[PDB]
């Protein structure tokens, strides 16, 4: 095609590893580079739905502002490390994953110390978990769910064992979305709208294909305005 | 109407030159060739 | 008059950088005539000259190609934007055009406090670098983004103002509700869940004066630093709330915004630590921990790097004020309950001065004298009142906040607004026995207004004289001063002036540290004349103090070790007509030493002649 | 000649608050109400309290009422409304503005609550009220919920709005801006000249002068006295060199 | 602002000199034919209509950043008056 | 001391009428002698604006009176003061010249008033120059209008009030620098005097005597009065103001209608309903945005110039001669020698 | 389908004539009535095609600041009562349609009183045109087009008629814009968004058409992030 469809938008992308990923499109025509960007930013960080520490137990500790013998880290310090700890499932049967984990006397606590679980992985293997004296135990059950967008450990309140303490909900391969409406000169009008927007991914999935799955929940929702009533 | 004595006007830089490595060789070679016969 | 030069009304250029600066194409086209007829030729659009101006003698005839030669032609060329009265060397400046439609000029923020321009019409000309020369100067030595600190003081000129610190105040402030029940969590357990649940009730807020942490931060702890403005997306936590984070080493206690702030700037320049050790997230930032910032960061990372940095704060500034919904209202300018209060007991005790003169005690000026005393420290109550009444009840309220931060706003016009202006001045100059009960809030009355006008006159008939005045001035400083040019090598010349740390006299006798500005001024960047070992380090020989040394200093003086300070200067000069390096110092607009060619004696004659513009102009004599 | 309102131009209230156009925005992302009733012009708060003429921000609520409870009033000199007059009316323009709202068959907002949240943290709605009642409360004081435009989020913080007037005023000669590149030259003085069609050179000035003085714009300075205004054989070859 | 002004400044004995430099490289720039310069190979000076400013834009946005190489050399009296435009005639075509 | 007609708009073009000056026929007050006539004097109550006057070198010498001032016999402006005898307030009026102003202890209009008894026993009053506070019993004179303090054209603002004198008159002379819109409007809230500014300044066109309209066209409204006699009363089309702005008349009442005397036919340049007009009521946030509002900057929605909202007709006048040279008369015919 | 999919977007549509049409749509998950009202309203205004009266003629009248005799209201008082004008063709094969109308004497003109066209129709017929006195001869053409958003006079320029007058072009079928986003309650969980979009539209088009065209030009948007580079 030649003029006004052969004008489209160049999808231009720059992407190094699975974290950062750039997304430039242009031409649009008039203030529509921010009626994109919004909303793919709205789902990008909410939408994608991810995995987060749900709650843990540790087995000789009752409330979250405890301290354990043999472990320099207090129990507060070590339940927000577990938020800092990115898990991946494979399919749908697996909701809510516990992952266990126990080790004793002078060793440190890695997040690849959590006995494997067959269709569970842990991209957050050298994680630091804790830091064991002598004499140290620690033996934890720390549950994963699969959510969306951020859920205090207020709202949610889990209650796997009744010693157990809920953690807040960390949702989203997504770290950081951005982005910028510059303008970009096309021969005959100068109003042009550009937009390239930024995505920051945990590893887990990458800029590209978070970006596809955002724009596509957009699409289904498109959709769901159907059938009249 | 004349150039102003205070900035680059100054004295101290209204002369400096400057000088290409390419341009450094060409001129010397130029006092090479001064020697007769 | 200039041959290329030009002239049109100014407007905003919010997203323009001090770079550069927003020039109609239209406007462009003729100044850059010339140079565009022979860009014309050099492409197919025109055979000749004399064709490319017949080509353009007519608006309707112009081909968009010609934009495009010109929009070419203008490439890395700047031109100069000048302002109604000139009154120092920031009155001129460089930036690179960005051609754009029509009539008006598209000015940088920033930079509209070097030129004492505002945007209610006032208009800028423009001039054009033609030579190669003009040029290489205009855009090396004359351009914005390069002359950022001012030639007066080693403070900088691109210093967030008004709607900028507004926007970044707003970010990081924090905030406090309701003191009911016990704030004692530092203690008891009991206490942490206690007042955790009280708080999901509705007796202990997110903000309580708890010392050690409200529950607002016994609720929520964030792991890493991005975590924290999540939870503020999701409307978990308002940016001005008191939570906990966790940092690179430290479990910091510091509200979102707070945390965001730290992050622009980190972001700005990547020396993420760097930029850590140059700001205090500890406080609003208001404009004077801003032109520190700013400082600051011109010292430690460099000049260009400073740049970014400015137009970064530029933005966020501009975007964060926009959403904080800051807004004038008229149920916004609070008066305080206490107004009434001090009326009425300042009230009857006049009552008391009148049946001490109905006696015959106080003498007819005895009388007049005594009531006025009354008003100006009645009125100065009402002041610190209005102020407490906000400090204590509204820290948001919106007339506050903009004068906190540097923003916008004078305690005593706050004062005229919600508390009361009190004494307006007779024609000649006594003022009136009587003051003006009224605030701008409630009506000022038909009367208390008439009585105000007459000072109003006097500041605008004051006000057209130093516009001719403020010049009588300058131009006295430059007929003496303008030979004066720094053309050496070090002046031999080691005859000094030592700068006295103390003043003698404010009360009597009594021996004072000099106030850290007035010092400041004293020697700052200047050139010690002879050694100085004093709390420890050894000021070396002929060495430039910086700030950060003339922090030393006086703070050594606070300890009693110097009394005085050698140091070279222009009152001790060598050099017949002219200055040298080592006896002006520092500052050039730039922080290193000064250099050599820069004429001294008009920015001298300069810094000087413009604020006197705001002293006082009764008698010259 | 037909002049629609532009960038270039001024206008100004009568109280003083007098200023430029700078951007013309389109309906699509300008700040926008809960029902769909976009503003058309954003006034800056900054420009108030140093300068001080709140009566511009009284106009504006008694504007509000007058909006929707569609009727203009008469305020005298310093006779005029009262501040609790004014409260009265709003009162009555909650009912207009939220009354329909609630029989046209929908509630609050999830934005108008959060903006609440942040209201009472503020200290402009009494802790314990139900939104309903705290935004009659917010209202009343003059301003209301907005919501962006650009990303339909809400803008933390109620903000005022209203029926202001406004005044366009009158462009003089001089706005039309005078860019001149050659033209005439006065016959005693060699200097540029301008008059019908030709521009007319701009004047620099002594205090422009040092200005460069100060800069070490000494090329620049000499140009301006030479080249661009007095150097007859000068701008000729001037000309014709840049040509 | 504009690239290492900072490492420019600091490259000369005086700010005055930098930009008098600058000025005489972007006139030789031009004058015998815009490629009298020392950097153009690999990452050079670029404009984006096209690629093209590759061959005459801005003279002394090239002198700067040559200049910040350390390839050139500015000296108060480095090579003699009028034998410098000679040379320089016979070595660069382009006229 | 003749001057060009401030015709921006008619308001504008009334108070140029209404202006007084210092300099002028060089034996009176001329350049020099400044600060002590400048400023304003005590006296100047309901006799000179406060407000209105300029602003610069030439300040406070040219300012125009105020609203209920007057030049009795000898240009003595003598502003209104109405009679209190005893704690009795009257309806009639005395215009006292400057002088004898200072002889009475005189009160302000702000004083409760019951309709002739005085309210408060402590009520202000300011005797010569001197603000004080005296009895209801020494209350011999009171002030007749919180009008007649300042001019017409400050008049114009909705809550004075509240605003620093200083921006105030700002606002005055921004209004006579108000220009005529196509679509005019009159202010969400005004002061009271929109109607009279219209009607005194000669805008709109009111109807003489009682009766009804024969016809109604764009350019007349001929009235047929009860008396039996009917006038064409023609509307300025589009006319060339001194300074560029258009004014029409634009007939406000249908065919055959029975006009009350003294009510609109037409609107003047600027009025809408008999009220003055100028700019545009429009609904406004009052908050910050990027930069585009910045120091003193708007931002203005597009959905602003959609509707012709703030759109302005102008009118400039080029003129070119005929001249007699030497060298051959200069004619003027289609023919241009050169090109196209 | 049962569970999680039948719980799906119940669209419910409630219009009044082409001007008015209200739109409901719930239940949906968190922060998304906003995520969609907000994108549809930025392009319901901006992005929808229409009709305006894009040039007149009167026959007599040679410039736009004349005023005709008889004629109470001015040239520029009619052409701009012309863009108050809505009209409404049903196919493409009309692109730029002339009405025509010619009245004379005592009457008042009303846009009822233009000639009818086969495939357009005038929905503002009540419409104050004119009102003619005695010899009052009113004869004009007046053109209509099919374009996008806001045209100035001074930028088209139309030319049918040398002696014609352009008029700017008021081309958004839509008036304005507005959404609600209540929360509703759905057995289980309180927080839901519903999303009720109110839209307004000078009759040329429908607020249904109109919210589809909208929806379209989002999803045809959301396509063009296919191609990386
Ligand atoms: C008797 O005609 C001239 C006498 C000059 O001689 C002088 C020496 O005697 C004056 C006398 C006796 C005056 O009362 C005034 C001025 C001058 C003189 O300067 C003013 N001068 C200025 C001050 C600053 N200059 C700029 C200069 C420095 C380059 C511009 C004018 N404003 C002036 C006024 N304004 C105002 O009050 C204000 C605040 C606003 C009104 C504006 C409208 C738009 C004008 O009214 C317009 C319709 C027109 O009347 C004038 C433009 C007129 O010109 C003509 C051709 O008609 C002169 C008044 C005056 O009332
Ligand atoms: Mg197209
Ligand atoms: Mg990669
Ligand atoms: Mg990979
Ligand atoms: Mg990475
Ligand atoms: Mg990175
Ligand atoms: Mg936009
Ligand atoms: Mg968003
Ligand atoms: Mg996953
Ligand atoms: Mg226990
Ligand atoms: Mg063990
Ligand atoms: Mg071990
Ligand atoms: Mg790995
Ligand atoms: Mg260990
Ligand atoms: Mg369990
Ligand atoms: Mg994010
Ligand atoms: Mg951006
Ligand atoms: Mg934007
Ligand atoms: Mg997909
Ligand atoms: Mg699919
Ligand atoms: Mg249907
Ligand atoms: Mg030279
Ligand atoms: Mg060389
Ligand atoms: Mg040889
Ligand atoms: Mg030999
Ligand atoms: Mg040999
Ligand atoms: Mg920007
Ligand atoms: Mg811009
Ligand atoms: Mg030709
Ligand atoms: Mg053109
Ligand atoms: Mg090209
Ligand atoms: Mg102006
Ligand atoms: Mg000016
Ligand atoms: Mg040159
Ligand atoms: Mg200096
Ligand atoms: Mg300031
Ligand atoms: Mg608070
Ligand atoms: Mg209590
Ligand atoms: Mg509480
Ligand atoms: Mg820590
Ligand atoms: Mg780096
Ligand atoms: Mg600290
Ligand atoms: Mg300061
Ligand atoms: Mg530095
Ligand atoms: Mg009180
Ligand atoms: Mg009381
Ligand atoms: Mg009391
Ligand atoms: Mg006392
Ligand atoms: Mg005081
Ligand atoms: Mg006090
Ligand atoms: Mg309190
Ligand atoms: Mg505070
Ligand atoms: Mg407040
Ligand atoms: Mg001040
Ligand atoms: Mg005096
Ligand atoms: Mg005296
Ligand atoms: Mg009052
Ligand atoms: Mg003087
Ligand atoms: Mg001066
Ligand atoms: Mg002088
Ligand atoms: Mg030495
Ligand atoms: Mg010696
Ligand atoms: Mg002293
Ligand atoms: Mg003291
Ligand atoms: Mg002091
Ligand atoms: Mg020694
Ligand atoms: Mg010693
Ligand atoms: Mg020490
Ligand atoms: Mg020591
Ligand atoms: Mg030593
Ligand atoms: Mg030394
Ligand atoms: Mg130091
Ligand atoms: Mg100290
Ligand atoms: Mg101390
Ligand atoms: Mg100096
Ligand atoms: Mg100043
Ligand atoms: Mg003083
Ligand atoms: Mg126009
Ligand atoms: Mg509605
Ligand atoms: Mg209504
Ligand atoms: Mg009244
Ligand atoms: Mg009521
Ligand atoms: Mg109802
Ligand atoms: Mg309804
Ligand atoms: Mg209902
Ligand atoms: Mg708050
Ligand atoms: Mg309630
Ligand atoms: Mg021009
Ligand atoms: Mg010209
Ligand atoms: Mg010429
Ligand atoms: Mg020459
Ligand atoms: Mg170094
Ligand atoms: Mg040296
Ligand atoms: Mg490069
Ligand atoms: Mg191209
Ligand atoms: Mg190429
Ligand atoms: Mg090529
Ligand atoms: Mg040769
Ligand atoms: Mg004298
Ligand atoms: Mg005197
Ligand atoms: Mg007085
Ligand atoms: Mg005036
Ligand atoms: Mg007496
Ligand atoms: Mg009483
Ligand atoms: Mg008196
Ligand atoms: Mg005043
Ligand atoms: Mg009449
Ligand atoms: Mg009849
Ligand atoms: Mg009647
Ligand atoms: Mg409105
Ligand atoms: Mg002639
Ligand atoms: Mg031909
Ligand atoms: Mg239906
Ligand atoms: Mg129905
Ligand atoms: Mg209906
Ligand atoms: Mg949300
Ligand atoms: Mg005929
Ligand atoms: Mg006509
Ligand atoms: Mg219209
Ligand atoms: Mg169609
Ligand atoms: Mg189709
Ligand atoms: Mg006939
Ligand atoms: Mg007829
Ligand atoms: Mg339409
Ligand atoms: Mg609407
Ligand atoms: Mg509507
Ligand atoms: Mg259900
Ligand atoms: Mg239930
Ligand atoms: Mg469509
Ligand atoms: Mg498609
Ligand atoms: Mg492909
Ligand atoms: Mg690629
Ligand atoms: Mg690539
Ligand atoms: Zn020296």
């Amino acid at each position: 095609m030649l003029d006004s469809k052969l004008k489209a938008p160049v999808f231009t992308v720059r992407t190094q590893g699975r974290e950062y990923g750039e997304f430039v499109l242009e031409p649009l025509e008039r203030g529509f580079g921010v009626t994109l960007g919004n909303p793919l930013r709205r789902i990008l960080l909410s939408s994608i739905p991810g995995t987060a520490v749900t709650s843990v137990y540790i087995e000789d500790v009752l409330h979250e502002f405890s301290t354990i013998p043999g472990v320099k880290e207090d129990v507060v310090e070590i339940i927000l490390n577990l938020k800092e700890l990115v898990v991946r499932f494979l399919n749908p049967s697996l909701q809510t994953v516990t992952l266990l984990l126990k080790a004793e006397g002078p060793k440190e606590v890695k997040a690849r110390d959590f006995l494997p679980v067959a269709d569970v992985e842990i991209m957050n293997p050298d994680l630091h978990i804790a830091t064991l004296e002598e004499g140290g135990r620690l033996n934890m059950e720390v549950r994963v769910d699969r959510g969306v967008g951020y859920v205090p450990a207020e709202k949610h309140g889990i209650k796997d064992r009744i010693n157990a303490i809920p953690v807040d909900a960390v949702f989203s391969p997504v770290r950081r979305v951005a982005f910028q409406v510059e303008d970009t000169r096309l021969g005959q009008r100068t109003d042009l709208d550009k937009l390239t927007l930024r995505i920051w991914t945990d590893g887990s999935v990458t800029p590209l294909e978070a970006l596809n799955q955002a724009v596509e929940i957009l699409r289904e929702h498109l959709t769901y305005f159907s059938n009249p009533q | 109407g004349r150039l102003i004595p205070a900035g680059t006007g100054s004295d101290f830089v209204r002369f400096t030159q400057v000088v290409d490595q390419k341009t450094l060789k060409a001129i010397e070679e130029a006092r090479k060739e001064a020697v007769e016969a | 008059r200039v041959d290329y030069s030009g002239r049109s009304v100014i407007v905003v250029g919010p997203q323009l950088k001090l770079h550069q600066c927003g020039l109609p194409k239209r406007m462009a086209l003729e100044l850059f005539k010339p140079f565009l007829l022979k860009k014309m030729e050099e492409k197919g659009i025109a055979p000749n000259v004399k064709a490319a101006r017949r080509m353009l003698e007519r608006q309707r005839d112009i081909k968009d190609e010609v934009w495009d030669a010109l929009e070419e032609v203008i490439h890395g060329k700047v031109v100069l934007l000048n302002r109604a009265p000139t009154l120092h060397r920031l009155g001129i400046q460089a930036f690179q055009p960005v051609l754009v439609e029509g009539q008006s000029i598209q000015l940088h923020p920033l930079v509209c406090e070097a030129f004492n321009a505002d945007f209610d019409g006032d208009q800028m000309a423009v001039h054009v670098p033609l030579s190669s020369f003009a040029q290489a100067e205009a855009r090396i030595q004359m351009l914005s983004a390069h002359n950022l600190l001012s030639p007066a003081s080693g403070e900088p000129l691109a210093k967030p103002s008004r709607d900028i610190i507004l926007g970044l105040y707003y970010i990081t402030q924090v905030r406090k509700e309701k003191k009911g029940a016990g704030l004692e969590f530092a203690t008891p357990e009991e206490a942490l869940a206690a007042h955790e649940r009280g708080e999901v009730a509705l007796n202990a807020p997110i903000k309580v004066a708890g010392r050690e942490t409200s529950v607002g931060r016994l609720k929520y702890v964030f792991a890493n630093p991005d975590e924290a403005l999540l939870a503020v997306a999701h409307g978990i936590v308002d940016l001005q709330d008191v939570v906990t984070v966790r940092y690179m080493g430290k479990r910091l206690e510091t509200s979102p915004g707070r945390i965001l702030f730290a992050r622009i700037v980190a972001e700005a320049v990547e020396d993420e630590k760097v930029a850590w050790e140059l700001i205090q997230l500890d406080v609003p930032q208001e404009k004077n921990s801003l032109k520190d910032l700013v400082y600051q960061a011109f010292l430690r990372l460099g000049m260009e790097k400073t740049a970014r940095l400015l137009d970064a704060l530029k933005y966020y500034g501009f975007t964060f004020s926009t959403t904080s919904g800051i807004t004038i209202g008229i149920d916004d300018a609070v008066i305080p309950e206490e107004k009434k209060q001090y009326l009425e007991e300042a009230d009857r005790k006049l009552l008391q001065i009148e049946q001490a003169y109905e006696m015959g005690f106080l003498t007819d000026r005895e009388r007049y004298d005594q009531i006025l005393q009354l008003w100006t420290e009645t009125t100065e109550k009402v002041t610190q009142a209005v102020f407490k009444n906000f400090e204590e009840n509204y820290p948001f309220n919106p007339l506050y906040v903009m004068a906190q931060s540097g923003a916008r706003g004078n305690p005593q016009q706050i004062r005229q607004l919600c508390g009361l202006r009190g004494l307006m001045q007779k024609p000649s100059g006594e003022t009136f026995e009587v003051p003006v009960r009224s605030s701008f809030r409630e009506g000022l009355t038909v009367l208390e207004y008439f009585i105000s006008s007459h000072g109003a006159r006097k500041g605008g008939a004051d006000t057209a004289l130093r516009t001719a005045d403020s010049g009588y001035l300058t131009r006295k400083l430059v007929d003496v001063t303008h030979e004066i040019v720094v053309r050496e090598a070090d002046c031999g010349t080691t005859n000094y002036i030592s700068v006295p740390l103390f003043q003698p006299d404010e009360v009597t006798r009594s021996l004072r540290l000099r106030k850290r500005a007035d010092i400041e001024a004293g020697l700052y960047g200047r050139v010690l004349a002879r050694e100085v070992e004093v709390l420890g380090v050894r000021l070396e020989e002929g060495r430039y103090l910086s700030m950060d040394d003339v922090h030393l200093l006086i703070k050594a003086a606070e300890a009693g070790e110097i009394q005085e300070v050698p140091v070279r200067s222009p009152l001790t000069c060598q050099t017949r007509y002219g200055v040298c390096q080592k006896c002006y110092g520092y500052d050039l607009s730039m922080a290193r030493p000064v250099s050599i060619g820069e004429a001294v004696g008009i920015v001298a004659a300069q810094s000087i002649g413009e604020p006197g513009t705001q002293l006082t102009m009764r008698t010259f004599h | 000649q037909k002049r629609k309102l532009q960038v270039g131009d001024k206008l100004a209230n009568r109280h003083g608050n007098k200023g430029v156009v700078a951007k013309i925005l389109p309906v699509e992302d300008m700040p926008h109400l809960p029902d769909g009733t976009p503003v058309d012009v954003i006034l800056n708060p900054l420009g108030v309290p140093s300068r001080m003429n709140l009566g511009q921000i009284l106009e504006t609520h008694l504007g509000l009422a007058g909006y929707f409870l569609g009727q203009r009033y008469i305020s005298p000199i310093f006779d005029g409304a009262k501040e609790p007059e004014i409260k009265e009316l709003l009162a009555q323009a909650f009912e207009v503005y939220f009354g329909k709202r609630k029989g046209e068959g929908f509630g609050v907002d999830k934005r108008e609550v959060e903006v609440l949240r942040r209201a009472e943290k503020l200290g402009l709605v009494t802790p314990g009220k139900t939104p309903e009642e705290q935004l009659k409360e917010l209202f009343l004081q003059g301003k209301v919920v907005l919501y962006d435009g650009r990303t339909g989020e809400p803008i933390e913080g109620p903000i005022v709005v209203g029926q202001m007037f406004i005044m366009k005023l009158y462009h003089m000669v001089e706005d039309k801006m005078h860019a001149r590149s050659t033209g005439p030259y006065s016959l005693i003085t060699q200097q540029p000249l301008g008059g019908k069609a030709q521009f007319g050179g701009q004047r620099f000035g002594e205090m422009e002068v040092w200005a460069l003085e100060a800069y070490g714009a000494a090329h620049t300075l000499q140009e301006m006295l030479t080249l661009k205004s007095d150097d007859i054989e000068g701008r000729n070859a001037a000309y014709e060199a840049i040509i | 602002a504009e690239p290492g002004i900072d490492k420019l400044f600091g490259m000369v004995d005086s700010k005055y000199r930098l930009t008098v430099v600058v000025a005489k490289r972007a006139q030789q720039l031009l004058r015998h034919g815009f490629k009298n310069t020392v950097l153009e190979p690999e990452e050079r000076p670029k404009m984006q209509t096209l690629e093209g400013l590759f061959d005459d834009p801005n003279a002394e946005t090239w002198a700067m950043k040559e200049l910040l190489t350390g390839r050139l050399v500015f000296g108060e009296n480095l090579v003699p008056e009028d034998r410098l435009q000679k040379e320089m005639e016979r070595i660069y075509p382009g006229e | 001391l003749s001057q060009f007609k401030d015709e921006t708009n008619p308001l504008s073009s009334l108070r140029h009428k209404r202006r007084i000056s210092a300099l002028g026929p060089g034996g009176l007050t001329r350049e020099r002698a400044g600060f002590d006539v400048r400023d304003v004097h005590r006296t100047h109550y309901g006799r000179i604006c406060p407000v209105e006057t300029p602003e610069g070198a030439n300040i406070g010498l040219i300012t125009s009176l105020a609203a209920y001032a007057r030049v009795d016999e000898l240009g003595f402006i003598r502003t209104p003061y109405r009679r209190v005898v005893g704690g009795v307030v009257t309806d009639e009026v005395v215009y006292m010249t400057a002088t004898e102003e200072d002889r009475y202890t005189i009160a302000q209009a702000n004083t409760p008033l019951e309709g002739n008894r005085i309210a408060a026993e402590r009520v202000v009053a300011r005797r010569k120059g001197e603000p004080v506070i005296v009895s209801p019993e020494e209350v011999e004179f009171m002030d007749v209008s919180p009008k007649q303090v300042f001019s017409v054209n400050t008049n114009l603002i909705p809550f004075l009030e509240h605003d620093d004198a200083n921006r105030a008159l700002m606002g005055s002379n921004m209004q006579t620098q108000a220009v005529p819109l196509i679509r005019a409007q009159a202010p969400v809230v005004m002061t009271g005097l929109e109607e009279r500014v219209v009607r005194d300044s000669l805008a709109a066109l009111y109807a003489e005597e009682d009766g009804e309209v024969a016809k109604v066209d764009g350019n007349r409204i001929v009235v047929r009065y009860e008396d039996g006699r009917l006038v064409e009363y023609p509307l300025r089309r589009f006319y060339r103001s001194n300074q560029g702005t258009a004014l029409d008349q634009r007939p406000r009442v249908v065919v055959g209608q029975r006009v009350r005397k003294g009510d609109l036919l037409a609107d003047g340049p600027a009025s809408e309903n008999g009220f003055l007009a100028l700019g545009q009521n429009v609904l406004v946030a009052i908050m910050p945005f990027d930069g585009y509002n910045f120091e003193d900057a708007i931002v203005i929605s597009e959905e602003l110039l959609k509707r012709d909202f703030y759109t302005s007709i102008h009118i400039e006048r080029y003129e070119i001669e005929a001249r007699d040279t030497k060298l051959g008369p200069e004619r003027i015919t289609r023919d241009i020698p050169h090109l196209s």
